[PDB]
């Protein structure tokens, strides 16, 4: 009898368990535990290789059992009938809390209690930063862990205080640690072997935003070239016909053909072919944020309209028109603005990005000094058209407007297709 | 429309960036009034509960932390008694008595 | 055909549509082949090459043999960085030597990778003894501008013979509709 | 253009080949200041790196 | 073995400092236990100037 060693059930008789989802799914134990639970009671494991062990009773269960996991360890685990059965009271972590004084106070206090020397200014930097990764203005991120790891590093730099000092370097030092790639690809901008334009004006040629799926915080600037020949209605993905096209990416080409298709009639279908092409890229695009950027750049291949290269632009936008919001958008307006910085400012760089992402603004230090001393400029747009005329740096309407010149271009893209029909006939 | 520097300025501002902070220690689950929720009606009920949220929420320690501010009835004892040398029971004392 | 080997011909096609608008479609099909490769070919760094070839089986200009042609180029006719420049240099250069230098030889390459030109002492020797020659562009027209050794614009200009190849692929398109007509 | 000699030419010129060198042994994680920074951030802080 | 000793758990007062190619952290990353753990990152530019 002495020879009992007490488990889990034994320690939790009477009280709670709790138990990692994760850790009973790869261990094979879940289906034991399952049973156990049914059953109300289990002996103690014995090693098969004993002659017969003793006749010990099963020790009834009296516990809670609480299973702590992330969801995909639950919804790989909840497909089994019997677990909704036995767990069925879900206690959901929201991963954001309100951004208010009142949770900037709770972490402080949080955070005092898990030791650390916080100074007003410190405590304010740490609640910005944890807005900062919940990537919005209003909410600030509940992953508190990843918050005291932040402290940790700002107290080691800080001497043990939490001052803002301290913060922001801890915050400069895990973005510097991480920088290698960022700083590849500004050594490549720089040396000229991925070609980046960053002033002047190109026609068809606009600065759209992606961010690096290896790493998914880091944002770089992609150019993105449209080229409008007259003939067939097609709308060419160069980079999606090519792979190197996001499932959701291919929605975005359709829902800019789309339209294109309706918004032009003057004709049957559209005259001109679009080739779109995130040149100089060599990997998959995923999302759809360059819908703005595509559709822009296909517009002024159409009216030969040549766009302000300044401005970077992301947004996805559907078949209305209209810009819809994006993810990451902190990641590409600092990545534009490295960029920019890198090439040195001009008073006049900027990116162009959808009003509905206001909230999710939460940018840089430098990029809003920049921003304050007018070096850098930030276009919150809801249409397309809004976009193509800060870029193209005029208005869609009147005389010489930018709709004008675009059906100009339609009407003379038309004219040679049915011109090349006129002498097939004759 | 070109976003003023106001329109983007999100940071709260700090004043006395050198002053210490003394701030009580928050509820467990503060901000979280769903999953506390849920936990006290498993307590209750006495119900078998299971913590779901993105990774490194801290859902371990303000689990622990907020399990160890309740107070249950006193457990009846559990221990084995051998009924015999090859035959042992389990047995249910009052707490304190084993 | 490699995945990224798709985007430059499709970058390929895409410039050959929007540059050459006076007819509709392009009127021409044009068939680009590695010979005897008979292994996929995984770059773009073919981009500039299949441009040029493109241009003059286009214009029915006749290149120049002795320079080898190595570059991306994008859809807007510029000539891009590629990776590994100093491999496909000393590779023409060893084959330009196995079939013996003719003082002409060559390679153009983008202006882009002139970092990246870290040459061998043997071909740098011979490029200065001018057995050998490197030439650096920036777009596709000055490639094939040191092709088939003649300028684009001005009359009997290459852009003026790649138009008049086009207008005799279209009129002999036009021409095929026409007697089908009558 | 056609690229000259001095324009490829970038080997670092040599003038005595023939010079035994003694140079002192450079910093450890020299050119990787970036490495060496985060080392001694987590040796002040006792993290794991 | 039967029984073994009753031995103590040794503690672990070290730093940890796991040494690899990306390719083997990308592959080792993907578990959030491991950030949680190793949270400095002393990466190695493949270049110097």
């Amino acid at each position: 009898v002495s020879l009992i060693r007490p488990g889990a059930v034994h320690r939790a008789q009477g009280g709670y368990l709790i138990l990692d989802a994760l850790s009973l799914k790869r261990e094979g134990t879940w289906e034991a535990f399952k049973r156990a639970l049914r059953n109300g009671q289990v002996e103690p494991v014995t090693e098969p290789q004993a002659p017969a062990g003793l006749e010990v009773e099963p020790f009834p269960i009296q516990m809670q059992v609480i299973l702590v996991g992330t969801p995909e360890a639950f919804e790989g685990l909840e497909e089994d009938p019997a677990f909704s059965e036995l767990f069925r009271i879900r206690a959901e972590f929201s991963p954001t809390l309100p951004a208010s004084p009142e949770n900037c106070t709770a972490l402080g206090g949080w955070l005092l209690a898990q030791g650390f020397q916080l100074t007003q200014g410190g405590l304010t930097r740490l609640y910005d930063e944890a807005r900062r990764m919940a990537e919005q203005r209003d909410r600030m991120d509940a992953r508190l862990v990843e918050i005291r790891a932040l402290a940790e590093e700002a107290a080691v730099l800080g001497g043990g205080l939490l001052t803002a000092e301290s913060v922001e370097q801890a915050i400069a030092a895990r973005e510097h640690r991480s920088f290698l790639s960022e700083e590849e690809f500004l050594r490549a901008v720089q040396e000229g072997v991925i070609r980046l334009r960053t002033t002047g004006r190109a026609v068809g040629e606009v600065n759209s935003l992606v961010v690096v799926e290896a790493a998914p915080y880091w944002g770089r600037p992609a150019r993105l070239t449209a080229r409008a020949a007259p003939g067939r209605d097609h709308l060419i993905s160069i980079d999606r016909e090519a792979g190197l096209g996001g499932q959701i990416f291919h929605k975005a080409v359709l829902t800019l053909a789309g339209y294109l298709r309706s918004r032009y009639i003057e004709h049957g279908s559209l005259p001109v072919t679009i080739s779109l092409a995130f040149e100089q890229n060599y990997v998959s695009i995923e999302g759809d944020s360059a819908g703005l950027a595509e559709l822009v750049a296909a517009l002024s291949a159409i009216g030969n309209l040549p766009l302000r290269q300044d401005l970077a632009v992301t947004g996805a936008v559907d078949q209305t028109g209209k810009v819809l919001a994006v993810g990451a958008i902190n990641a590409k307006v600092e990545g534009f603005f490295r960029v920019c910085k890198a090439l040195g400012l001009s008073g006049t760089q900027g990116v162009i990005l959808p009003e509905a992402n206001l909230a999710n603004l939460t940018l840089r230090a430098e990029v809003l000094e920049a921003v304050r001393a007018g070096q850098f400029h930030i276009y919150a747009v809801e249409t397309a058209e809004q976009a193509l005329e800060i870029l193209a740096g005029a208005r869609m309407e009147g005389f010489r407007g930018l709709q004008e010149k675009i059906r100009a271009g339609l009407e003379a893209f038309a004219r040679l297709e049915e011109g090349h029909d006129k002498e097939d006939r004759e | 429309m070109r976003l003023s520097y106001e329109a983007l300025e999100w940071r709260t501002p700090i004043e006395n960036s050198t002053e210490p902070v003394s701030l009580p220690p928050p509820p467990p689950f503060f901000g979280q009034e769903r999953a506390r929720e849920a936990l006290e009606l498993a307590i209750r009920g006495g119900f078998h509960a299971y913590l779901v949220g993105p990774p490194s929420l801290g859902k371990h320690e303000a689990l622990l932390a907020y399990l160890s501010t309740q107070s249950v009835e006193t457990p009846p004892d559990l221990l084995y008694v051998p009924l015999s040398e090859r035959k042992v029971a389990v047995l249910t004392l009052p707490s304190g008595q084993e």
